[PDB]
C-alpha cells in the first residue's frame, strides 16, 4: 500500500506448493513464503536446530524439511511472529480473531522466573493469544 | 463492444419558463354583464 | 505562577459572589416546588442546595470559583424560567438507584468494586 | 363515447365468476378490473397483467384463501408473494417465471412461509457459540 | 494529470501577499501566518486581538471580510492552551475566504464578537456548551444543544463517547429518570493506525 | 491586571466527571509496544 | 389516456394548459425493465507500461503549510484577490 | 405578557413573549435532535462517516455527500473524472428540486393550502425512483464518495429523467396558478420577514436569504467546485427581501435546475466513474478476485481505510438552503480529528427573532417556512 | 450454581442478578412494582397472564431486552403452571380479589390455586416460594377473605415448608383501592407503601435468613380511621370490602418485620400529596396507639 | 447571470382601462376562480393511487432491504469469517465469532446482525469478497417485539435459502456495474 | 442433521444446546428454536472429487465473478486430495 503500485501487469499463471506438517503448534501454508530465510536463520542461530533449509532452486524452490520432521523446540513459536507473512501461523489462534478487534494489555510471564515482558490480546473479554514485548535486558523479542 | 449508457445524437428541447395563459376578458365587459343582469332583475 | 484572572481578584470577592448566588437560590427554591408539583419538602430542597455547594468547598482558585458561579447562574435561569421540568430537577436526588455501599465488605461480596 | 364506457364497465362487471366471484373480488380486492392471467403459483395465488394501465397498476395479484393453515379470505399480506413472483410484481423484470424460470437448487425452500411476528412458530434469538470457560467438578466421594 | 488535482499559484501569491499585508499592519496580535498547498490562508493571533483583527478585516476597504461563515473550536489535550478557536470568514467583493485562529484553555476565556458579527451569538454558546470555553461580554450564554441538567462538555477528547448517564421511564415515580450507563454491547475500539509511515513530508524528527 | 495563584491546578469540578470515576480509577501512561508481528 | 374528449376538453379549459401531452402518469413511454447487459469502460491508468505510481500518487505531492511571519523564525496595498466583477442581466428572460 | 411555548406535540420549541396579538420576543430552543454526529465521526474512518451527511439536512442528502466528498478530495489532492462530476451535478440539481418542492409545499401546508403537497410528492416519488435505481435506496443513497461515484448509471435512466424534465415545468405552473397571484398568499407573505442586505450579511445568512435582498451571491457562479463552470443558468435576485420574493426565487431555481439538467443530459461524457487510484477508491470485483494488489487494496480500504495527509479545509457547497460547509481537520490517520458542519438554518433561526419584529403569531409560522428549517443540519 | 445465574454486573437495567422469578399477579397493582424492582437490577421474569395483551403493555418497558417473558395461562388449567414454574429459582404469588365473581370464590383464589402453584414449584425443583397475605389474616374474622387467607397459608406450608409468607396491611399508592376508595365519595390503621412492600419482597428473593418465616409489613405510624378519612377529605360498594375496612390493624408481637429485610417505612404523610392531587378540582394527623 | 423577480421593467399606466381591469380583478374575484379551475381539473384526472397488497410499487435490482447469508451451488456456505463486514459496518451492528470446523475450514460459529442498528448502507456486501452477505430485496419483515430483529446465523441462512431464487437473479443483473 | 438432545432441543450446525438445567430455555416456551436443517459440512461431503491431468489447478467457484478469488492448488501429494479454502471442493491428479 505504501511503497507499491495499485494494480497488476501479471496476466500469467501462478504456482502452488505442497504444504508441510512440522508440528501441532505451527501451521504451514507454504504457497505464501516469500523466501526471506528468517525462519532458517532464527533456527540455526538462536534455537540451535539446523533442521530448516531451502531445497531446490529457482521459482521451484521452497522452504522446510526434506522429510516429515517435526519442529518442537522450547523456542518454536517465534517463527510465527518472525515470518512476515501468514505462511507460518499458530494452530491455536487459527481463525479466532483479527488484529483490529483485539485490545492489548502489557503484562509479564509467571510460567518461569525470568519475567518475560508480554502482551495479552483480548476480544470481548476473552484471552485470544499471547505475544512477546521488547525488553532488551530480559528477553529481546522472544518468549 | 462497449456500452455505458450515454445519450444518443441528442435529446429533445425542454421548456423551463412559464406558460401561464392570459384568460378571461375585460373589466368593462364584466361590469357590463353584471349590470345588465342586475337591471333585468330589477325590472 | 502568575495568571490572568476572571471576574475576581481573590477568594474573598469570589466567596461574596458565591453568597449572592446562594441568596438567590435559597430564596427561589420554594417557588419551584410550587410551580412544578414536586413531592419533596422545601427543607429537602435547601439541604440539597447546601450539599451541592459544599461539594465544591476545597476549591481555591478564584477562576474555578467564578466558573462554578457562572454555571450555577445558568441553572438558576433554566429553573426560574420554566425550561427545566420535574424530571430535570428530580435528577438531583437519585430516587431510583441504590448507591455503591461505602463498605469494603459490601463491595467485595457482590463485585470487583474497589 | 359514453355508451362505450358503459359497455367496458358492464364487461368489467360480468368478467368474473358471476355475482359470487364479483362479490369475492370486489370485497377482498376493492377492484373489478379485467386482465390477462400470466400464471398461478403453488399456493393458489393468481397474477394478472394489463399494459394499458399506468405504471404501478399494470400488474397485480389475487391472493389465496388459504396458506399453510390460515384463513386468508380477509387477512392478506404482501409477504405471501414468494420470491420468483415478488421480483416480477415489484417490477424488477419484464419476464415472469413461466418463461424465465429460476435456478433449480436444493437447500432452497419449497414451501414459502409468511410473516410470523406473533404466531407460535416465530423467531426467538439466542447465542450460537458454545460455553467458553469450563468449570471444575470434584468427585462424588470424600477423601 | 487526470487523477491529480490542478495547482494554481496565483492564489498562493495573492494570499501570501495579503498575509504580509495583514501582519505588518498588525505586528501586534499576530503570529504564524501561513498559506497552504490547497491555497487557504490562516492567521494565528493572540486572544487579545480578536475584536481588533475581526473589525480590521470586516471594515478595511482592501479586506471587506463581512460574512462569518463559521466559528469553531478544536481540542488538542497535549498543549497547555488546548482549545484552538477558529473563525472562518468570507468576503464577497473579492470572492475570498480566510481563517483566523487563536488559542485558549480552561479558566482562560476569550472575548466575544457579537459586536462585530451577530451570528456568533449562537456559535459561542455552542462552543461553551460543547468544549467548555467561556466568552466575555455575551448577553446570554447557556446550554443550547445539550439537555438542561447536563453536566459536562462532551466534544472534548476526554469525555467518553457514550457518556456517563442514561435515561429511561420508571413506573414507580412516573418520570424519565437518569441512571449510570449499562450497555448490552460495549462499543468496540478498533486499532487501525498502521505501523508503516505513509507521508514522509510530515516525518517528525526524533 | 494579572493575579498570582501558585496553588496546584484542578478542574475536576468543571469536567463534570463523577467521584466514582475520578477517584476509584487508575490511569496508565506509556508508549504502545511494537507488535512483534510487524 | 383513458378519458373521453368531453372530459379532456373540460379539464383543459379549467386548467388553461394541455395535459394529455404532459401527463404525470407513465404509459409505456418509460425505459424497459430487464435491460440488456453492459460492458463498462476502464480508466486511463489501466495501461501495461508507463504507469508508475511515483508519477500519479497525488496524496504524496502534498506539502506542509508555507509559513510566513513566524514570531520565532513602500509596498502597495493589495487585496486577497482582484475585486469581484459584477454580473450581467440575462438575455433569455431577465424579468420574471 | 401572554407567554407561551409552541411547536412540539416536529422538533421545534419556540418560546414566545407576546403583547396582545403582536410578537415581542421569539426564543427558539435547540438540541431536541442533537445526536452527536461530530463526535461519532471521530471514531470512524473517512468512509464510515459519509452516511451522516445523507442524514444531515435530510431533504437533499446528496448536496450533503458532495461537500464531504469535495473536502476529502481537496485533502487527498485528487480529482474525480468528468462523468462522475456530471452525474454529481445532475443529481445535486435533482436534490435542489426535491428540497424546493419540500419547502414551498410545507410552507403552503403550514399556511393552509395543502393540495400542492400531494400534487408534487408524486414527482418526489418518481425521483426517489431514480435515487433507488442508481443506489438502491430512496433517500439515503451513500452514492457519492471521495473519488467519484460508487456505480455507473443503468441503461434506462437518462430517458426517464428526460421524460420527467419534460413535464415538471407544467407542474410548477399548475402550482403557480394557485399560489403566486392569490391575494391571500400575497397577504400572508408580502412585507413579511423583511431583512436588509447588510444585516443579513452581519447575521451570517446564505442563499435565497441573501439573494432575496438584492445581493448577488451564488457559490456555483462564484467559487465553483464541479463542472458547473461548463453549464449555463441564471440566478434570480429579489428586490424587497420578503417571503414572496423568496418564494419566487425558489420557483425560478426549480426552473434553472431543469435548464441545467437538459445540458447535463445532452453533454454526459463516457469513461470511468471513480478515480483509478485504488489506494483511495476500491477496485472492481473482477480485478479484486483475479489480481493480488487489487485484493490487498480492497482489504485495506474496507478495514483500515485510506490515509489523509494532515491539514484543514473549509469546503462550501451551494446547497438548496445555502452555504453548507465542512471544517475538516486531518491527522495522518485513517480517521479525522475534527469535523464541524456549517448549516444555514443555524444563523437563520438565530435571526428569526429580528425577522419577527412587528408581526403576529400567524406570520411567524411563515417566517419559519421561508428559511427551510431542518433540524438535522442544526442540532447535528 | 449454573453460570447463567452468577450475578454479573453493577446493579442496573442491563445487568444480571441471578434471579429467575415466575410471578403470578403482575397485571395488578403490587406486581406493577414488584416486576419493576425485579427487572431494574437485571433479573429474568416469567409473567403468566390471563388478560388481553393490551393490559400487559405497561410492563414491557420496565425490564431490559429479553428478560421479560409473557406467556398465557388459566388457573383451572393445570400444565399451564409447569411451563411457568419450570426454569426458575423463585416463585412469587400476589393473586387476590376484593370481591367474588361467579367462577372464582375466595376459597379457590386463596387456597386451591396457591396450593397447586406450590405443588408444581416443588415438583419442578425451585428453591424459593413467596406468598403474600393480609396482616389481619385469621380464621376468626367477619370477612371470609381473611379466613381463606389464613387457611391458604397453612395449605401452602403443608407442601412448601420452607415457603415465605408476608402479611402487609392496607396498602396505599396510586391506583390503589384504599385512598381512592375513601375519596371516591374504635378502629386504628397502620398502612404501608407498595414501594416498601416490593422492596421487601425483592430483597427476600435473595436474603438467606427469610425462609420458613413470616413478615408483618406495617407502616411507621398508626391512625384512627376517622382522623385518616378526615385527612383525606382535607387534602382533597362491597360488603366484604366494608368489613375489611371496619377492622383495626393488629400490632404483631416480635414477628420479623419490615426493617429486618433492610427496608425502611415510608410515612403516608409524604406520598398522600402525590396520590390525592388527582381527586381535587393542611396539618398532619396525630399518630396514636389505641 | 442574474434575473429579477417581483420587479417591473418600468412604471405602469393609470389609464381608466387598467384601473377598471384591476378593480374587476378585485371585486369579481378573478385570480381565485383559476385556482378553483385547477382543483376541478385535478378532480377530473386519474389518481396515482394503487391497491398496496395487490399492486406493489416498482423497485430496482439494486434495492437494499433484508439481509441474507448465501451458499454455493454445492450447498456449502460462503462466509469465511474475514470480518470486513464487521470492520466497515458504520453502526457496529455485526458481531462475528469464528473457529476451525471439524473438517478444517474457516467458518463461523456466530454471526449476528442488529436491525435496530443497521442503517442499510450495503457496505457489508460491498466488502464481502465472496458474495456471502447481501442486503436482499425484502422490506416486509416488521414485528411486534424488539427481540425478533436481532438476527443470527440461523435466521440469515434461512432467509438466504428463502430468497436465493431472487437474490441470484438480481446479482446476475447488476454484478457488471460493480 | 438436526438431532435432538435429552431435553428435547435440536442441535445446531455448531453444537449449541441450552443445558437441561439452563433457565434460558424459557424463551422457547410457547415458541420454537430457529434452526437450519441444511448442514454445509455434509452437503459438501456429498459432492464428488474432481480429477485433473495437471499437478496445479485453479479454482474460482463458478462464474468469474459471483464466485471467489482465483486460487491455485497443488496436486503432487497423491496420498490425499487438494481442497479449496473458499468453496471446499477437492481435486485429484489422476
Ligand atoms: C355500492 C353502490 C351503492 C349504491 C349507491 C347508488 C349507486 C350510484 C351509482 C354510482 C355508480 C358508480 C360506480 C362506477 C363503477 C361501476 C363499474 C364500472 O362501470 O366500471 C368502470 C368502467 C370504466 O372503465 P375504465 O377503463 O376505467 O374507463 C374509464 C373512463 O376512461 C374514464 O371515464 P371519464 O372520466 O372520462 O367519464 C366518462 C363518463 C362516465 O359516466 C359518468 O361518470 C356519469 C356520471 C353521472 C353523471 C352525474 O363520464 C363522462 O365524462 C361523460 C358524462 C359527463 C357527466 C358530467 C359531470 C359533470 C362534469 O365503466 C364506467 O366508467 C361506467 C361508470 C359510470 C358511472 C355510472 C354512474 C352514473
Ligand atoms: C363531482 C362533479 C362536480 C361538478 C362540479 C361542477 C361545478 C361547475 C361550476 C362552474 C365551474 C367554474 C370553474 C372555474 C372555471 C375557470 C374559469 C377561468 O379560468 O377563467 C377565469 C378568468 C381568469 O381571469 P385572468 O386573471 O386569467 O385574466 C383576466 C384579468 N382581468 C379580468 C383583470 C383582466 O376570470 C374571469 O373571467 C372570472 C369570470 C367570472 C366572474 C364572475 C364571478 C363573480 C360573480 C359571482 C356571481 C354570483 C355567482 C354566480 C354563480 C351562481 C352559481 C354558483
Ligand atoms: C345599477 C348600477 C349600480 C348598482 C349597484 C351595484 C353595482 C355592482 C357593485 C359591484 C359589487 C362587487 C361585488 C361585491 C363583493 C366585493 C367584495 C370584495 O371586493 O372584497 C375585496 C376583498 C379583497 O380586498 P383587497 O385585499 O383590498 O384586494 C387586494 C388589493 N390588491 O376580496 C376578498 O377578500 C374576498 C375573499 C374571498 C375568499 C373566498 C372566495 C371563494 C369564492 C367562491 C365562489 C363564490 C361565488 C359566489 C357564490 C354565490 C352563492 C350562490
Ligand atoms: N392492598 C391491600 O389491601 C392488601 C393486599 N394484599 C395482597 O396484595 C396482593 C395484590 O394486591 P392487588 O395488587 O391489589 O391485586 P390486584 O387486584 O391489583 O391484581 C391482582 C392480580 O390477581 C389476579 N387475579 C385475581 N383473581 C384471579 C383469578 N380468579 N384468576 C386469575 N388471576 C386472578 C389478576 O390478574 P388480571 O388483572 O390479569 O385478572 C390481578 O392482576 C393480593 O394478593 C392481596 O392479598 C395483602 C394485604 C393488604
Ligand atoms: S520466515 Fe516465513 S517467509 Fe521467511 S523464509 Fe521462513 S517461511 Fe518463508
Ligand atoms: S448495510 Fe447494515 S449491516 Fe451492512 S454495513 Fe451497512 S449498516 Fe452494517
Ligand atoms: S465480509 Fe463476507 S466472508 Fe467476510 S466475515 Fe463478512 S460475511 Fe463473512
Ligand atoms: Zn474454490
Amino acid at each position: 500500500m505504501m511503497f507499491g503500485s495499485d494494480r497488476s501487469r501479471f496476466l500469467e499463471g501462478k504456482r502452488a506448493v505442497e504444504d508441510k506438517n512440522i508440528g501441532p503448534l505451527v501451521k504451514t501454508i507454504m504457497t505464501r513464503c516469500i523466501q526471506c530465510t528468517r525462519c532458517i536463520r532464527f533456527a540455526s542461530e538462536i534455537a540451535g536446530v539446523d533442521d530448516l533449509g531451502t531445497t531446490g532452486r529457482g521459482n521451484d524452490m521452497q522452504v522446510g524439511t526434506y522429510i516429515e520432521k517435526m519442529f518442537m523446540s522450547e523456542l518454536s513459536g517465534n517463527v510465527i511472529d518472525i515470518c512476515p507473512v501468514g505462511a507460518l501461523t499458530s494452530k491455536p489462534y487459527a481463525f479466532t480473531a483479527r488484529p483490529w478487534e483485539t485490545r492489548k494489555t502489557e503484562s509479564i510471564d509467571v510460567m518461569d522466573a525470568v519475567g518475560s515482558n508480554i502482551v495479552v490480546s483480548t476480544r470481548t473479554g476473552e484471552v485470544m493469544r499471547i505475544l512477546p514485548r521488547m525488553h532488551e535486558d530480559i528477553n529481546e523479542e522472544w518468549i | 463492444v462497449k456500452q455505458d449508457m450515454p445519450p444518443p445524437g441528442g435529446y429533445g428541447p425542454i421548456d423551463y419558463k412559464r406558460n401561464l395563459p392570459r384568460r378571461g376578458l375585460s373589466g368593462y365587459s364584466m361590469f357590463a354583464v353584471g349590470i345588465g343582469a342586475l337591471i333585468f332583475g330589477y325590472w | 505562577t502568575s495568571v490572568k484572572p476572571i471576574f475576581s481578584r481573590d477568594l474573598n470577592e469570589a466567596k461574596r459572589r458565591v453568597r449572592e448566588l446562594y441568596r438567590a437560590w435559597y430564596r427561589e427554591v420554594p417557588n419551584t416546588v410550587h410551580l412544578m408539583q414536586l413531592d419533596i419538602t422545601v427543607k429537602q430542597g435547601r439541604d440539597k442546595v447546601r450539599e451541592m455547594f459544599m461539594k465544591n468547598a476545597h476549591v481555591t482558585d478564584p477562576r474555578v470559583v467564578d466558573l462554578l458561579v457562572i454555571k450555577g447562574k445558568m441553572e438558576l435561569q433554566e429553573t426560574i424560567k420554566v425550561w427545566k421540568q420535574r424530571t430535570h430537577v428530580m435528577r438531583f436526588f437519585h430516587e431510583t438507584e441504590t448507591p455503591r455501599p461505602k463498605d469494603f465488605l459490601s463491595k467485595f461480596y457482590m463485585g470487583h468494586d474497589p | 363515447e359514453l355508451v362505450e364506457v358503459l359497455k367496458r364497465g358492464v364487461q368489467q362487471v360480468t368478467g368474473h365468476g358471476g355475482l359470487r366471484g364479483l362479490l369475492r373480488v370486489f370485497f377482498r380486492a376493492n377492484d373489478i378490473r379485467i386482465g390477462t392471467l400470466v400464471g398461478e403459483d403453488k399456493y393458489g395465488n393468481k397474477y394478472y397483467e394489463d399494459n394499458k394501465q399506468f405504471f404501478g397498476r399494470h400488474r397485480w395479484v389475487i391472493y389465496t384463501t388459504e396458506m399453510n393453515g390460515k384463513n386468508t379470505f380477509w387477512d392478506v399480506d404482501g409477504s405471501m408473494v414468494p420470491p420468483e413472483w415478488h421480483r416480477w410484481l415489484h417490477c424488477m423484470t419484464d419476464d415472469p417465471p413461466t418463461t424465465n424460470p429460476p435456478t433449480a437448487r436444493k437447500f432452497i425452500w419449497t414451501n414459502h412461509k409468511f410473516n410470523v411476528s406473533a404466531t407460535p412458530e416465530q423467531y426467538v434469538p439466542y447465542s450460537t457459540t458454545r460455553k467458553k470457560i469450563h468449570e471444575w467438578v470434584p468427585p462424588s466421594t470424600p477423601y | 494529470r487526470p487523477t491529480v488535482r490542478p495547482r494554481s499559484d496565483v492564489t498562493h501569491k495573492q494570499l501570501s501577499a495579503f498575509g504580509e499585508y495583514v501582519a505588518e499592519i498588525l505586528p501586534k496580535y499576530v503570529q504564524q501566518v501561513q498559506v497552504s498547498c490547497l491555497d487557504e490562508l490562516e492567521i494565528c493571533i493572540h486572544p487579545d486581538g480578536v475584536i481588533p483583527t475581526l473589525t480590521f478585516l470586516r471594515d478595511h476597504t482592501n479586506a471587506q471580510f463581512k460574512s462569518l461563515a463559521d466559528l469553531t473550536a478544536v481540542d488538542v489535550p497535549t498543549r497547555q492552551n488546548r482549545f484552538e478557536i477558529v473563525y472562518n470568514l468570507l468576503s464577497l467583493r473579492f470572492n475570498s475566504r480566510i481563517r483566523v485562529k487563536t488559542y485558549a484553555d480552561e479558566l482562560t476565556p476569550i472575548d466575544s464578537i457579537v459586536s462585530v458579527h451577530i451570528a456568533a451569538n449562537w456559535y459561542e454558546r455552542e462552543v461553551w456548551d460543547m468544549f467548555g470555553v467561556f466568552f466575555f461580554n455575551h448577553p446570554d450564554l447557556r446550554r443550547i444543544l445539550t439537555d438542561y441538567g447536563f453536566e459536562g462538555h462532551p466534544f472534548r477528547k476526554d469525555f467518553p463517547l457514550t457518556g456517563y448517564v442514561e435515561l429511561r421511564y420508571d413506573d414507580e415515580v412516573k418520570r424519565v429518570v437518569a441512571e449510570p450507563v449499562e450497555l448490552a454491547q460495549e462499543f468496540r475500539k478498533f486499532d487501525l493506525n498502521s505501523p508503516w509511515e505513509a507521508f514522509p513530508a510530515y516525518r517528525q524528527p526524533p | 491586571q494579572l493575579i498570582t495563584v501558585d496553588e496546584k491546578l484542578d478542574i475536576t469540578t468543571l469536567t463534570g466527571v463523577p467521584e466514582e470515576h475520578i477517584k476509584t480509577r487508575k490511569v496508565r501512561i506509556f508508549v504502545p509496544a511494537r507488535n512483534n508481528m510487524q | 389516456a383513458s378519458a373521453t374528449r368531453v372530459i379532456q376538453k373540460l379539464r383543459n379549459w379549467a386548467s388553461g394548459q394541455d395535459l394529455q401531452a404532459k401527463l404525470q402518469l407513465r404509459y409505456q413511454e418509460i425505459a424497459k425493465r430487464t435491460q440488456p447487459p453492459p460492458k463498462l469502460p476502464v480508466g486511463p491508468s489501466h495501461k501495461l507500461s508507463n504507469n508508475y505510481y511515483c508519477t500519479r500518487d497525488g496524496r504524496r505531492e502534498v506539502v506542509p503549510p508555507s509559513i510566513i511571519m513566524s514570531s520565532q523564525k513602500e509596498k502597495k496595498a493589495v487585496t486577497p484577490a482582484p475585486p469581484m466583477k459584477r454580473w450581467e442581466l440575462s438575455k433569455d428572460q431577465p424579468y420574471l | 405578557n401572554m407567554t407561551l411555548n409552541f411547536g412540539p406535540q416536529g422538533v421545534l420549541r419556540l418560546v414566545l413573549e407576546l403583547s396582545g396579538e403582536m410578537v415581542r420576543k421569539c426564543d427558539p430552543h435547540i438540541g431536541l435532535l442533537h445526536r452527536g454526529t461530530e463526535k461519532l465521526i471521530e471514531y470512524k474512518t473517512y468512509l464510515q462517516a459519509l452516511p451522516y451527511f445523507d442524514r444531515l439536512d435530510y431533504v437533499s442528502m446528496m448536496c450533503n455527500e458532495q461537500a464531504y466528498s469535495i473536502a476529502v478530495e481537496k485533502l487527498l489532492n485528487i480529482q474525480p473524472p468528468p462523468r462522475a462530476q456530471w452525474i454529481r451535478v445532475l443529481f445535486g440539481e435533482i436534490t435542489r428540486i426535491l428540497n424546493h418542492i419540500m419547502a414551498v409545499t410545507t410552507h403552503a401546508l403550514d399556511i393552509g393550502a395543502m393540495t400542492p403537497f400531494f400534487w408534487m410528492f408524486e414527482e418526489r416519488e418518481k425521483m426517489f425512483e431514480f435515487y433507488e435505481r442508481v443506489s438502491g435506496a430512496r433517500m439515503h443513497a451513500a452514492y457519492i464518495r471521495p473519488g467519484g461515484v460508487h456505480q455507473d448509471l443503468p441503461l434506462g435512466l437518462l430517458d426517464d429523467i428526460y421524460e420527467f424534465s419534460k413535464n415538471f415545468s407544467l407542474r410548477i405552473d399548475e402550482v403557480e396558478e394557485m399560489l403566486t397571484n392569490n391575494r391571500i398568499w400575497r397577504n400572508r407573505t408580502v412585507d413579511i420577514g423583511v431583512v436588509t442586505a447588510e444585516d443579513a450579511l452581519n447575521y451570517g445568512f446564505s442563499g435565497v436569504m441573501l439573494r432575496g435582498s438584492g445581493i448577488q451571491w451564488d457559490l456555483r457562479k462564484t467559487q465553483p467546485y464541479d463542472v458547473y463552470d461548463q453549464v449555463e443558468f441564471d440566478v434570480p435576485i429579489g428586490s424587497r427581501g420578503d417571503c414572496y420574493d423568496r418564494y419566487l426565487c425558489r420557483v425560478e431555481e426549480m426552473r434553472q435546475s431543469l435548464r441545467i439538467i437538459e445540458q447535463c443530459l445532452n453533454k454526459m461524457p463516457p469513461g470511468e466513474i471513480k478515480v483509478d487510484d485504488a489506494k483511495v477508491s476500491p477496485p472492481k470485483r473482477a480485478e479484486m478476485k483475479t489480481s493480488m494488489e487489487s485484493l490487498i487494496h480492497h482489504f485495506k480500504l474496507y478495514t483500515e481505510g485510506y490515509q489523509v495527509p494532515p491539514g484543514a479545509t473549509y469546503t462550501a457547497i451551494e446547497a438548496p438552503k445555502g452555504e453548507f460547509g465542512v471544517y475538516l481537520v486531518s491527522d495522518g490517520s485513517s480517521r479525522p480529528y475534527r469535523c464541524k458542519i456549517k448549516a444555514p438554518g443555524f444563523a437563520h433561526l438565530a435571526g428569526l427573532d429580528k425577522m419577527s419584529k412587528g408581526h403576529m403569531l400567524a406570520d411567524v409560522v411563515a417566517i419559519i417556512g421561508t428559511q427551510d428549517i431542518v433540524f438535522g443540519e442544526i442540532d447535528r | 450454581l449454573h453460570h447463567a445465574v452468577i450475578p454479573h454486573g453493577k446493579g442496573g437495567r442491563s445487568s444480571v442478578s441471578g434471579v429467575v422469578a415466575t410471578v403470578f399477579g403482575a397485571t395488578g397493582f403490587l406486581g406493577r412494582y414488584v416486576v419493576n424492582h425485579l427487572g431494574r437490577m437485571g433479573s429474568q421474569v416469567i409473567i403468566p397472564y390471563r388478560c388481553d395483551v393490551y393490559d400487559i403493555m405497561h410492563l414491557r418497558l420496565m425490564g431490559d431486552l429479553g428478560q421479560l417473558t409473557f406467556l398465557e395461562w388459566d388457573a383451572r388449567d393445570k400444565d399451564s403452571i409447569r411451563k411457568a414454574v419450570q426454569h426458575s429459582n423463585v416463585v412469587i404469588n400476589l393473586i387476590g380479589r376484593e370481591w367474588e365473581t361467579r367462577n372464582f370464590d375466595f376459597e379457590d383464589v386463596f387456597v386451591n390455586i396457591p396450593r397447586a402453584i406450590a405443588q408444581a414449584s416443588k415438583e419442578a425443583g425451585v428453591e424459593r416460594f413467596i406468598h403474600v397475605s393480609h396482616l389481619n389474616a385469621s380464621m376468626k374474622s367477619s370477612s371470609k377473605s381473611l379466613r381463606s387467607k389464613a387457611v391458604g397459608e397453612k395449605e401452602v406450608r403443608s407442601v412448601f415448608p420452607e415457603a415465605i409468607i408476608i402479611r402487609p396491611s392496607d396498602i396505599f399508592g396510586r391506583e390503589d383501592r384504599f385512598l381512592n376508595h375513601f375519596a371516591n365519595y374504635k378502629t386504628v390503621k397502620q398502612p404501608v407503601y407498595v414501594a416498601d412492600v416490593s422492596k421487601g419482597i425483592v430483597n427476600a428473593t435473595k436474603d438467606p435468613d427469610a425462609v420458613g418465616k413470616t413478615f408483618a409489613f406495617t407502616g411507621p405510624n398508626r391512625y384512627l380511621l376517622f382522623h385518616l378519612v378526615k385527612y383525606i377529605f382535607g387534602m382533597t360498594t362491597t360488603k366484604d370490602k366494608v368489613e375489611r375496612i371496619h377492622i383495626s390493624d393488629v400490632m404483631p408481637t416480635d414477628l420479623p418485620g419490615l426493617e429486618d429485610l433492610g427496608v425502611q417505612p415510608t410515612p403516608l404523610e409524604l406520598k398522600s400529596i402525590e396520590v390525592l392531587r388527582r381527586h381535587r378540582t393542611t396539618k398532619p394527623a396525630k399518630t396514636v396507639n389505641y | 447571470t442574474y434575473k429579477y423577480v417581483n420587479k417591473k421593467e418600468q412604471e405602469s399606466e393609470v389609464d381608466m382601462k387598467s384601473a377598471t381591469d384591476n378593480a374587476a380583478r378585485i371585486l369579481m374575484w378573478t385570480e381565485l376562480i383559476r385556482g378553483l379551475g385547477m382543483t376541478l381539473s385535478y378532480l377530473f384526472r386519474e389518481p396515482a393511487t394503487i391497491n398496496y397488497p395487490f399492486e406493489k410499487g416498482p423497485l430496482s435490482p439494486r434495492f437494499r432491504g433484508e439481509h441474507a447469508l448465501r451458499r454455493y451451488p454445492s450447498g456449502e456456505e460462503r462466509c469465511i469469517a474475514c470480518k470486513l463486514c464487521e470492520a466497515i459496518c458504520p453502526a457496529q451492528a455485526i458481531t462475528i465469532e469464528a473457529e476451525p470446523r471439524a473438517d478444517g475450514s474457516r467458518r463461523t460459529t456466530r454471526y449476528d446482525i442488529d436491525m435496530t442498528k443497521c442503517i442499510y448502507c450495503g457496505f457489508c456486501q460491498e466488502a464481502c469478497p465472496v458474495d456471502a452477505i447481501v442486503e436482499g430485496p425484502n422490506f416486509e419483515f416488521s414485528t411486534e417485539t424488539h427481540e425478533e430483529l436481532l438476527y443470527n446465523k440461523e435466521k440469515l441462512l434461512n432467509n438466504g435459502d428463502k430468497w436465493e431464487a431472487e437474490i441470484a437473479a438480481n446479482i446476475q443483473a447488476d454484478y457488471l456495474y460493480r | 442433521g438436526v438431532q435432538v438432545s435429552p431435553s428435547g432441543e435440536k442441535i445446531t450446525h455448531t453444537g449449541q444446546v441450552y443445558d437441561e438445567k439452563d433457565y434460558r430455555r424459557v424463551r422457547f416456551v410457547d415458541r420454537q428454536k430457529e434452526v437450519n436443517e441444511n448442514f454445509a459440512i455434509d452437503l459438501i461431503a456429498q459432492q464428488p472429487v474432481n480429477e485433473v491431468e495437471h499437478r496445479i489447478i485453479a479454482c474460482d467457484g463458478g462464474g468469474g465473478a459471483l464466485g471467489h478469488p482465483k486460487v491455485y492448488i497443488n496436486l503432487d501429494k497423491e496420498t490425499k486430495t487438494g481442497t479449496c479454502g473458499y468453496c471446499g471442493l477437492q481435486f485429484k491428479q489422476h
